[PDB]
């Protein structure tokens, strides 16, 4: 608050504007960054009520609705584990609009597969969506037909492994 | 990476300090529902499609490329035969044609 | 106002419905990209001193 100082910060010139235009194109930027790695998809895909999935446990990944949060149990523990004339300047996406880019993402991804990447989000049952997965690294579908179960079980048993991981580790 | 939607191909133009391309990609559009099934069923064999999905339009089923809608009659030439029909969770009970059965038949 | 930040979309899942494209669109889109700035050179002894 000091009259003399600011009349003498002022032979400097515009070092004050400089500082603060750095900070202002930093302060967008991550706005844009969190703008591209999140809003990639123009539509808020929404997962059935019914979760048949074919043996597919997706309930660590989705949201809890039981959570005033609405994340995911996976995002919960993630977000629990992460703790002058200065100024923070809030994001512009909040966490929960954040959460539901992601809840939209997994929905798209688990009912249409990668069709909602690349332009109308097509259903398909998602022990046929891993079939086609499986052929793309090169093994047949009936390999994943035969072993379905084994692979639910082993993909829910990672899940939770992943959880327990996160939970264990600091 | 190259566009939003099945990428096809690229041009470049020249801009002042930079490049613009324009990615030519392919959109899928006017889809329909089918009714789907992992494999059919014949002859005790359990037959499943070789390059497609089985796709069925209420009383028939087809065979069909994933990205566009072309049904084609199942057959042995575009199906293979893994197993038997008890352990495909989802298996439907369905006709497979022989392109050789009318040849030894006539 | 609180932003949108899509319109809502529930795909019809079910267990055993496929949905498959009977047309296609040929889409060309814009990436605008910048490869190189202005080259510019400062005498530093003529800046600062003339
Ligand atoms: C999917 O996985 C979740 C989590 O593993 C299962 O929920 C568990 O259900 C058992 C049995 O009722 C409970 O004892 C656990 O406490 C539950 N865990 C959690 C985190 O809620 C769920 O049953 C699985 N299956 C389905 C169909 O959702
Ligand atoms: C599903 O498609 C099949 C084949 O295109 C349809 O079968 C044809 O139906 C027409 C209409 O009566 C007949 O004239 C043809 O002779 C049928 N073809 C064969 C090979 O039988 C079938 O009707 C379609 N089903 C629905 C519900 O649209
Ligand atoms: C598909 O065909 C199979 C074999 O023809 C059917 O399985 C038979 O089902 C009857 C009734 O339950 C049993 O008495 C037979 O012993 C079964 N045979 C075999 C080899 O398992 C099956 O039910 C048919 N499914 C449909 C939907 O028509
Ligand atoms: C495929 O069938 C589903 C089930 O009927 C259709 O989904 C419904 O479409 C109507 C029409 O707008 C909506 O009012 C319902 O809410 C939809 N249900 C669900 C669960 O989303 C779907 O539109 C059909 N797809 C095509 C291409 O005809
Ligand atoms: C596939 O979609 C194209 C549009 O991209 C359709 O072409 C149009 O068909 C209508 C009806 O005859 C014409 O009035 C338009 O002028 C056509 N547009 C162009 C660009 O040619 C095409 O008919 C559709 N095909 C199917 C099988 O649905
Ligand atoms: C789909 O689910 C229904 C019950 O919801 C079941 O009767 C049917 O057999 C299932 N089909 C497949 C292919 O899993």
């Amino acid at each position: 608050d000091s009259t003399e100082c600011s009349n003498l910060l002022l032979q400097y010139g515009s070092f004050c504007t400089q500082l603060n235009r750095a900070l202002t194109g930093i302060a967008v930027e991550q706005d844009k960054n969190t703008q591209e790695v999140f809003a990639q998809v123009k539509q808020i895909y929404k997962t059935p009520p019914i979760k048949d999935f074919g043996g597919f446990n997706f309930s660590q990944i989705l949201p809890d609705p039981s959570k005033p949060s609405k994340r995911s149990p996976i995002e919960d523990l993630l977000f629990n584990k992460v703790t002058n004339g200065l100024t923070v300047l809030p994001p512009l996406l909040t966490d929960e609009m954040i959460a539901q880019y992601t809840s939209a993402l997994l929905a798209g991804t688990i009912t249409s597969g990668w069709t909602f990447g690349a332009g109308p989000a097509l259903q398909i049952p998602f022990p046929m969506q891993m079939a086609y997965r499986f052929n793309g690294i090169g093994v047949t579908q009936n390999v994943l037909y035969e072993n379905q179960k084994l692979i639910a079980n082993q993909f829910n048993s990672a899940i939770g492994k992943i959880q327990d991981s996160l939970s264990s580790t600091p | 990476f190259c566009g939003k939607g099945y990428h096809l191909m690229s041009f470049p133009q020249s801009a002042p300090h930079g490049v613009v391309f324009l990615h030519v990609t392919y959109v899928p559009a006017q889809e329909k529902n089918f009714t789907t099934a992992p494999a059919i069923c014949h002859d005790g064999k359990a037959h499943f499609p070789r390059e497609g999905v089985f796709v069925s339009n209420g009383t028939h089923w087809f065979v069909t490329q994933r990205n566009f809608y072309e049904p084609q009659i199942i057959t042995t030439d575009n199906t293979f035969v893994s197993g038997n029909c008890d352990v495909v969770i989802g298996i439907v009970n369905n006709t497979v044609y022989d392109p050789l059965q009318p040849e030894l038949d006539s | 106002y609180t932003m949108s930040l899509g319109a809502e979309n529930s795909v019809a899942y079910s267990n055993n419905s496929i949905a498959i494209p009977t047309n296609f669109t040929i889409s060309v889109t814009t990436e605008i990209l910048p490869v190189s700035m202005t080259k510019t050179s400062v005498d530093c002894t003529m800046y600062i001193c003339g």
